């Protein structure tokens, strides 16, 4: 029995173009713990993304926060790409500043 | 501090 | 008000890729304060919150020792559980444990915890009496019998009623400026038309600590539980949390809807409406 990750992509602070912020991808509710998470800028992998230490919720499912500094603009597209044993192919979730 | 646990 | 110290242990086997990795993280309430990772270049208990950094070398050395010992114990335990379930050597498996103590405002023990899971399923737990066990299946009954024979429950009770609560009280004092400070949510309501006769109202809560919060939408004063979309509370990365709740409403009926926000850091609960 395995559990597929929930995925949210969002910023630490309210997004303002030209202003430095943090881009977050929070993956949660998954089992087993092995998971692959990339943050993407215009479809390309951002280098040196950091993440939180592995922990889990009361239902035993795992969660991790992946994060990196970013400066949102009008034109740049950001996203999170997640792979897990429960997924046939990597799941891409685009950053929407209203979510 | 933590606990030194016992084998299952 | 009330507080908890909890450690979260994850051990994962990986046949063909070395010995099982052990990770332990410690929390006071929603704040992580230590970690240990057997895969680190030099595995050590490490600080993860500023207020714990003042602890002396004895604390770091002792906790490092405990975690190195625990690494080996969990490895032996994974070998045992594979046998209890007649599993092959080829598969990867996970053993999780969460343990610790909860105290009330006066710092007295409210209750203790020691729960374990195997491959994400409840395996064995210490009962609230801190004296007996609940085993999930006949495999866990083997562990239960071993632990009963060795009076492990008595060891847990002593730890939980002594060491655990004593350290929790110490952490709460050392970290009082953050651990005992509730930060209220910054809130607002957004509006997004879906079509000519429907729109989404989204109620936002940002920058709050701790994570516990209640965000609800009411229509004519009645909770819209079934019709509300609630995202999981999510960490911002600066200790605070974020959450939203959304409802789809008929155009022109927006004023019949109110968002209600309850949080410890607020002087009083909030009632929000969309402001065109």
């Amino acid at each position: 029995i395995q559990r597929t990750p929930k995925i949210q992509v969002y910023s630490r602070h309210p997004a303002e173009n030209g202003k430095s912020n943090f881009l977050n991808c929070y993956v949660s509710g998954f089992h087993p713990s092995d998971i692959e998470v990339d943050l993407l800028k215009n479809g390309e992998r951002i280098e040196k993304v950091e993440h939180s230490d592995l922990s889990f919720s009361k239902d035993w499912s795992f969660y991790l926060l992946y994060y990196t500094e970013f400066t949102p603009t009008e034109k740049d597209e950001y996203a999170c790409r997640v792979n897990h044993v429960t997924l046939s192919q990597p799941k891409i979730v685009k950053w929407d500043r209203d979510m | 501090s933590e606990l030194e646990i016992k084998r299952y | 008000g009330s507080h908890s110290m909890r450690y979260f242990h994850t051990s994962v086997s990986r046949p063909g890729r070395g010995e099982p990795r052990f990770i332990s993280v410690g929390y006071v309430d929603g704040t992580q304060f230590v970690r240990f990772d057997s895969d680190a270049a030099s595995p050590r208990t490490e600080p993860r919150a500023p207020w714990i950094e003042q602890e002396g070398p004895e604390y770091w050395d002792r906790n490092t020792q405990i975690s190195k010992t625990n690494t080996q114990t969990y490895r032996e335990s994974l070998r045992n559980l594979r046998g209890y379930y007649n599993q092959s050597e080829a598969g990867s498996h996970t053993l999780q444990r969460m343990y610790g103590c909860d105290v009330g405002p006066d710092g007295r023990l409210l209750r203790g915890h020691d729960q374990s899971a195997y491959d994400g399923k409840d395996y064995i737990a210490l009962n609230e009496d801190l004296s007996s066990w609940t085993a999930a299946d006949t495999a866990a009954q083997i562990t239960q019998r071993k632990w009963e024979a060795a009076r492990v429950a008595e060891q847990l009770r002593a730890y939980l009623e002594g060491t655990c609560v004593e350290w929790l009280r110490r952490h709460l004092e050392n970290g009082k400026e953050t651990l005992q400070r509730a930060d209220p949510p910054k809130t607002h309501v957004t509006h997004h038309p879906i079509s000519d006769h429907e729109a989404t109202l989204r109620c936002w809560a940002l920058g709050f600590y701790p994570a516990e919060i209640t965000l609800t939408w009411q229509r004519d004063g009645e909770d819209q539980t079934q019709d509300t979309e609630l995202v999981e509370t999510r960490p911002a990365g600066d200790r605070t949390f974020q959450k939203w709740a959304a409802v789809v409403v008929p155009s022109g009926e927006e004023q019949r809807y109110t968002c209600h926000v309850q949080h410890e850091g607020l002087p009083k609960p909030l009632t929000l409406r969309w402001e065109p």
